[PDB]
């Protein structure tokens, strides 16, 4: 490797010295330094394994992946957090998966529906309570298009059978009632909740309109794996419609059961979050012969690449439209780069997030002259690490499921100018004097996808990296 | 589109014409219910008929106003020196506990899990407990690892006590580290029950073999219970210093929830020391300041420490602060400080100065049982009417006490108390009982929004007092106990009245005959 | 009409049908301008064309943002022990000074007049002074009668020093009573000029012939100038006690403006003693904390007392507090307290936690010269843009210093500074420059209302920081100086942003896509 | 006298022993004890004298009486505070003389227009600055109907001639421009400002439409002396209009220059505040042959008496209308007495206000069962003391132009249950533990006139007398 690479390999060894020997050796396989010539990680890194007990992993659970990430955003369905009260309360309106609607009436994503398990539900089982719950829900919330049942830890452990409940209630309501066995002890992170949810969608939603008439166009697409954080999916949808495509469905930011049931009638699936929804994309290719492709709407270099490759799946009319859309936003892009690149050029960034953004935002940073010096994921798999390799400079530190200890140690040694990570990391690194931007919730700003999003992204990186308070951590007399 | 000179975030970017056209077009692919039908159903959710069906619920809960046990065990643990909270069970819980407190305090929150998964569901989590204690000790070097549980661990029947005994015996955790523990099942009680359960675990670990003697130390211990205002820990210490009565708080997270941004991260800071906890049985007495939740803590004080456990009300308001100081004075034999009497008289001056805007005002309020009882009592003492009083996690014994207090006040004649009811129940009650204002937490923003959509005349504004407070900053620094806290409460209530009256009278040429400069 | 179960005050009584009908009938008897002509003129007053005509004024003043000199002298006088403020002149002035302070502080205000009338306009006010001092001494038993003047007295040219000597020589006032005086013409400067003149009078009375020696006492004196937040007097004392540096405030009205409601009226309470003022020349130095208005007080310190008068900026914000404590440290030779450095770090933590809501926000601001310079400085420190900056009573030297500070900052590039301009000028600027918010006193409420009447998109919300504050209660107890006061300012600013963003995003089904729980 | 009269005479002696001998003798003539057999005060009291220097009189000045009280309420005119900046700032929007309009456009009462004298204006005189101010006013405020110039102390002292300026500017603008020599050193109190202002209205306003056609009815009246505090004059006008009268003018609460100019065409002048506007009522009787009568709209006893007497000046139609109005509000009045009289009866009140309300509100207190134990005025004249005697119980303390010492000593000794007085008295007496209602500003409530006002007055006295905080002034350990 190069000099940067050696320094990072030595840093790896120094950081892991604190771990008991058994964990030390296991943790060493979760980190590596990148090679520009490598095309796949092979045995250089391992991922999607259990977390080490007691280390303060950043990860969440499979209920977070299913309820919190995939199903929670669907606005026209009521999602029931089934089990005791915590899970549903801590995850009530924490993720900014934007939607429009009339809350409590035709759209339900900010309400917290729960079966609030008590000790008698654990000793006698929760299915009778679940069935009565759904009757009460239908009475007080008549405009739901369908209902999901998101299982918390206790449900499967006490032997309940929510599928039998879902089938019975779906007949009585004449609406889809969807059971999900996303108990938080299953799998190792948020990731298995994604996979569980894709399999549930495959069997309980996707075939509901098979054989029905749907009026199509040649340029019908679905956005797969964009959860509209801060309106990201609306800022992506507008470009695809400007290019002459019809976005029949959005999975699942501002999404609906109806859009999802109409997805098997589209011509092309456009996968933004590969990690969470590649499963269903591959399934629609196999069963409905719908092609799919990955794309990236972070920053002008990746948006132009994406628009051109999407248009190249159609005909010369869409190709020409792709060129006209890029030319239409050229001025706006050039003014954003001319204003903000001089304020950010040369600064170094450390990124630590779930399963996509750690590699997906690197082009936007590079469009503002910034450099990534370390990148890691909470719960990515090896195919995500493979997908990261083309966008790293040689010697970059690449790592998986870091404890708080490891992330603190990496930041103290690397001295990034800017960190992009989550809410549990923000207030630690700000006290250490490092400018920090939340790159899950966008620090209550966004959108960051698309051309309208790049302006916001650039304003926000400048705002925080150059804020005057960062020169005041040390008192003037010290 | 965006212009370089004025870049717009999500709101108001999506108000632009191109996005309004995008939404109209997207709506045609959703099979939306017609606007007329959605309007009819919204109106119907504001009615007395819908309310009666809403109050028939026996199985569905919607918009709860409580959290689960281990959250409260984590907050109690954070209040002891060099202590690392540790929750035995599944890791998604700890990601959520940390995030929940991160968003209220705007601070880092240390807490680990031992990551029980499918394997531990079948074998039990003793291997996770051994490796978890070992790795946490190595990485984080706590003096105390304070263990609570998640519902998976409870349901499978993991014997906490035995697991920790095995970790000790087999060398996974050193003898220098204390490992207090409590069972905290989230399907029993709420986060306030977890706090009390964790406190009993600390009392057993640090004092069970101690032969104490009440009044050997001329001090008072204070126990707050689950409290998320940093000013409340601080005001208690400040008042006791003015009384000249030695004091320890037993669980005080106010320094670790307020470390300076000076270039260093400090995982541990301040907190009750092991010396304070170990010598607790020698104090004159321990005062349990939130009595309805501190149930096992009262048995500790009386049955383990053989102290009086003098009964005290939550010290919220003028009369409850007077009663706390008279109790401190009686137990210690020390007179109430003249600076405290001066402060008390300045609070009374504020109450007399602002009474004509508060008298007769009608409030809805919700929160934890001890907080709701204290705030209802102080509202009666102000001559306000607490017409709708809700505590999701309160019990029938509390409800009987609340009704006894309300029946005895001229200002409680129209009050109704609700237990085991949630914020979807509260939402109907704001529509049907329509108090002037509602006092609650950030979840109450959606009820203010819902009442405004019926019409400007039906809006019930929210006043933020409680937990969690996620959509304003630095309210967790405030004080709500003592005379200092009652000054904040009075100021907050009268200026909420006056901000609403200015808004109502701010229409040029129409209602601004009463937009008075002086109020 | 009225119903017995719900009696309505003025608003909203007059919204009832019978009163809307009454108003239509009365309007037919007023020869009202037509509604379209009134709308036309109102729209014209919001334009740039109107603003240009408005900025051509030379003689008319509309909605001033200043008061007259004696108001300042009365406030200075109230800060000394057992002192009765006395204004030699016409009585109307004293009813108005008492009332103006009554409505800000919510407290009684002692002040007397000697009621000069047409007779006194002819013969001079010598008899009024003699009888006035005798009658005030008898009824109110002050130790100090602090004399200032109304414009009548100044125009007539009454010789205060000679009148007061004659009163003592003729037996109208006992010789033991201190009777400091100052000439305070309301046709010169403003109320801050009064305060500084009054202070020079106290310093002459108590120190003229004193053989002082700076550093004989190892203390510092502090002089606040005209200040109406009780917390600023109190934070300065608290910080000096943490620094372990002896100190006196010279003029401290914070006890007599906050006596307890305990069944007794206390005309006098606390205040700078005669011993503190008499030994003031023996301190190491005297720090003048509002330097632009403390002009004759700087001459006292340097010419009379032969002390440095070490230059200090108003201690508002983080960097200015830092400079205050470094100056205290350098003069005293004592280190900065570890508790202060911890408080500083907590303020920085707040700043970093809230910065994304404040960065780039645009504010208008008005008030007294020292305050406006201090708050403009701190807003630049926060990454905010103070785009419209007005001080009616400031001068060209202050305006030059302000533009220098602004030009040096990345955040001052669009900032405009106005002197000798009033709130009718400021109102135009709010329409043409449209900052996000304006920081002002209660008179700004009318400008918020006016901007809202153009439309919701044009509304500039008011943030109340300054004097007078007449339409909210108990803001006068707040702190704006030191790290403690900067914590208040940060919290106030960020929560004003978040309150307005919630209101803007609170329209069910329309803007509530961005009505976020967590901010 | 009775045992109360004796106790009060001994109290007068005790209180006045503090005053230097000559002031003591002077002040003894400003207080007496009432005798129900006296029609006139005669020699028993003196009033409308200069205040005692240095005693902390409650009184204001002639500019307060002219600008603050009589002219400032007139909504369609711009009133200039001419002199240095204080006077106009302290009096800006402190008096709740309610009006409707569009501020700064067609209605000006909450704007402060001032000539902001500086030293050069004292030295060279302010007439040229006044002339130029009026030109800029007209450019910036074109919809004024007229302008008044309210002189502050320095204007007459430096020899300025504002009548010459007003004459020239009124021709230049072709609108009324009215000079007022209401400098605060004139007179002894607010009172001479009222008189000055009435003389200016007589000469500069009332003759403006003489000889002109005006459509009359037989029932045209003007409300003279109701400044619409908290909408008191609206709560009064509604009863007169319900009784079949046409209120052509209201002086000056919600009033206009137009209404004043049309006042000489009415049939009957209805004087509520005798002190401030009896002068112009007597002038209208002598010059225009318009009868006038005093009335009182505080509380049901006085309202019915007043409505019947007003109606008795017309014919049987209006007489029958008075009985119909009284009958119409009788249920509202019975409900207010049934709810609040039991909560107030027996309690003792002390009143101290300007020139009318210390006697005028006594009926309404007596309707709620309350007793007046002492009543005083800041600046009333002996004909006001004469009018007070019919509504006092034998031995009541009656006094004039009290110092703060004297009010505090009367309160300490008499121990009233409730005090009604002003903003400078409010916070002293609250600290002394005596319930206090502001009886000038209505403590930001009102109206108190009329039937709708009596409900609010009863609500407000109960709210404050019975508030639970009055039982908390002594700490419980004391
Ligand atoms: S941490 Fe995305 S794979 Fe999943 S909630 Fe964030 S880096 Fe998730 S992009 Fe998405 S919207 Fe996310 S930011 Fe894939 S959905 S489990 Mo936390
Ligand atoms: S890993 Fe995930 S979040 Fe954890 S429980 Fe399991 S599904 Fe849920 Fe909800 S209630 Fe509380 S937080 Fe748990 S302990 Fe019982
Ligand atoms: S008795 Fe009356 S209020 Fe007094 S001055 Fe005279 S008219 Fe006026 Fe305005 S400016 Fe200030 S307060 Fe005076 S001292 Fe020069
Ligand atoms: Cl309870
Ligand atoms: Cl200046
Ligand atoms: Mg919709
Ligand atoms: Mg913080
Ligand atoms: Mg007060
Ligand atoms: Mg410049
Ligand atoms: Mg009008």
């Amino acid at each position: 490797t190069n000099a940067t690479g050696e320094r990072n390999l030595a840093l790896i060894q120094e950081v892991l010295e604190v771990f008991p020997e058994t964990a030390r050796k296991e943790r060493r396989k979760h980190m590596m330094v990148s090679d520009p010539k490598m095309k796949s990680v092979g045995k250089c890194i391992i991922s999607n394994r259990k977390s080490q007990p007691g280390v303060m992993t950043v990860r969440g659970c499979a209920y977070a992946g299913s309820k919190g990430v995939v199903f929670g955003p669907i606005k026209d369905m009521a999602h029931i957090s089934h089990g005791p009260v915590g899970c549903g309360q801590y995850s009530r309106a924490g993720r900014r998966n934007y939607y429009t609607g009339v809350s409590g009436v035709d759209s339900f994503g900010t309400l917290n529906f729960t079966s609030d398990f008590q000790e008698r539900d654990i000793v006698f089982g929760g299915d009778k309570k679940l069935s009565k719950l759904i009757e009460e829900m239908e009475l007080l919330f008549p405009l739901t298009k369908g209902i999901t049942i998101q299982s918390e830890c206790p449900v499967g452990l006490i032997g309940d059978d929510i599928s039998a409940v879902a089938n019975a209630s779906s007949k009585a309501l004449d609406k889809p009632v969807i059971p999900v066995r996303c108990e938080g002890f299953r799998g190792v992170s948020q990731s298995l909740g994604h996979h569980i949810a894709n399999d549930v969608v495959r069997d309980w939603i996707l075939n509901n309109r098979e054989g029905q008439p749907f009026e199509t166009t040649p340029y019908d697409v679905a956005i797969i794996g964009d959860y509209n954080i801060g309106g990201d999916a609306w800022a992506s949808r507008i470009l695809l419609e400007e290019m002459g495509l019809r976005v029949v469905a959005q999975w699942s930011g501002d999404g609906t059961l109806v859009e999802m049931e109409n997805t098997p009638f589209v011509k092309l699936n456009l996968v933004h979050c590969y990690r969470s929804m590649n499963y269903i994309a591959r399934h629609m290719e196999e069963k409905h012969q719908i092609p799919w492709m990955e794309y990236n709407f972070f920053g002008p270099t990746k948006i132009a690449e994406s628009l051109r490759k999407i248009a190249d799946q159609f005909d010369d009319t869409i190709r020409a439209n792709a060129e006209a859309v890029i030319a239409r936003y050229e001025g706006q892009m050039a003014a954003i780069i001319a204003k903000y690149r001089p304020r950010l050029e040369g600064r170094k960034v450390l990124l630590y997030m779930g399963g996509l953004r750690p590699r997906h935002v690197i082009g936007a940073y590079e469009d503002l002259g910034m450099e990534i010096i370390a990148a890691g994921y909470e719960f990515a798999h090896n195919d995500d690490y493979d997908r990261t390799l083309p966008d790293l400079k040689e010697g970059t530190l690449l790592f998986d499921d870091a404890s708080s200890y490891e992330l603190e140690a990496f930041v103290k040694a690397l001295k990034p100018d800017l960190i992009g990570s989550g809410i549990k990391e923000k207030y630690i690194f700000q006290k250490m004097g490092v400018p920090f931007r939340q790159m899950h919730s966008w620090d209550y700003s966004g959108p960051y996808h698309g051309y309208d999003g790049f302006a916001i992204f650039a304003r926000d990186m400048d705002m925080t990296l150059n804020n005057p308070a960062w020169n005041e951590l040390t008192a003037p007399w010290l | 589109s965006q212009t370089i000179d004025k870049i717009n975030s999500c709101y108001p970017l999506f108000e632009q014409d191109e996005y309004q056209e995008l939404f109209r077009n997207k709506r045609q692919l959703e099979e939306a219910h017609d606007a007329q039908r959605v309007q009819e159903v919204f109106a119907w959710t504001t009615t007395a008929e819908y309310e009666a069906l809403n109050f028939r619920r026996e199985a569905l809960t919607v918009d709860p106003a409580k959290a689960c046990q281990p959250l409260g065990a984590v907050l109690c643990s954070l209040g002891f020196a060099n202590t690392l909270p540790y929750v035995h069970g599944s890791q998604g819980c700890v990601a959520y506990f940390r995030t929940y407190f991160n968003r209220h305090f705007k601070e880092p929150i240390a807490c680990v899990s031992d990551s029980m998964t499918e394997d531990a569901a079948v074998f039990g989590g003793n291997n996770n407990m051994n490796l978890g204690l070992q790795n946490a000790s190595a990485l984080y070097k706590p003096e105390i690892i304070a263990v609570s549980t998640t519902c998976m661990a409870e349901v499978i029947g993991d014997d906490l006590q035995a697991f920790i005994a095995n970790a000790k015996k087999d060398g996974f955790v050193d003898s220098s580290i204390a490992v207090p523990h409590a069972h905290t099942p989230s399907f029993i009680g709420s986060h306030v029950t977890g706090w009390d359960n964790m406190f009993e675990g600390f009392a057993k670990t640090f004092t069970a073999d101690y032969q104490g003697q009440p009044g050997k130390l001329p001090k008072l211990n204070l126990v707050t219970g689950f409290e998320t205002y940093l000013g409340n820990f601080r005001v208690l210490k400040r008042m006791m210093e003015q009384m000249a009565v030695p004091c320890s708080l037993l669980s005080d997270p106010s320094e670790v929830l307020d470390t300076p941004a000076d270039g260093h991260y400090r995982m541990y800071s301040g907190g009750t020391t092991q010396q304070e906890m170990k010598e607790a049985p020698d104090a004159i007495d321990t005062l349990l300041l939130q009595p309805w939740q501190l149930l096992k803590s009262k048995k500790v004080v009386q049955e383990m420490w053989n102290q009086p456990a003098t009964e005290v009300a939550i010290p919220l308001g003028l009369a409850a602060t007077d009663e706390l100081l008279m109790t401190v004075s009686q137990l210690s034999g020390k007179p109430i400080a003249d600076a405290l009497t001066l402060e008390r008289g300045r609070l009374v001056d504020m109450m007399l100065d602002s009474h004509t805007w508060l008298h007769g005002k009608k409030f809805g309020l919700y929160g934890d049982p001890d907080f709701v009882m204290g705030l209802t009592r102080f509202l009666l003492e102000l001559g306000c009417e607490p017409t709708v009083i809700l505590s999701h996690n309160a019990n029938k014994r509390w409800q009987k006490a609340m009704n006894k207090m309300l029946d005895a006040s001229p200002y409680g004649r129209d009050s109704e108390v609700f237990i085991n009811c949630d914020l979807w129940h509260f939402r109907s009650l704001m529509f049907t009982r329509q108090p002037d204002f509602m006092i609650g937490n950030s979840y109450g923003k959606f009820i203010q929004r819902d009442t405004l959509a019926k019409g400007k005349a039906f809006e019930v504004p929210l006043i933020r007092l409680g937990f969690p407070l996620f959509d304003r900053h630095h309210l967790h620094r405030q004080t709500t106990w003592g005379y200092e806290g009652a000054m904040n409460i009075v100021t907050t209530l009268v200026n909420a009245v006056l901000e609403k009256l200015d808004s109502d009278t701010s229409q040029l040429g129409k209602t601004d005959y009463s937009f008075d400069l002086v109020r």
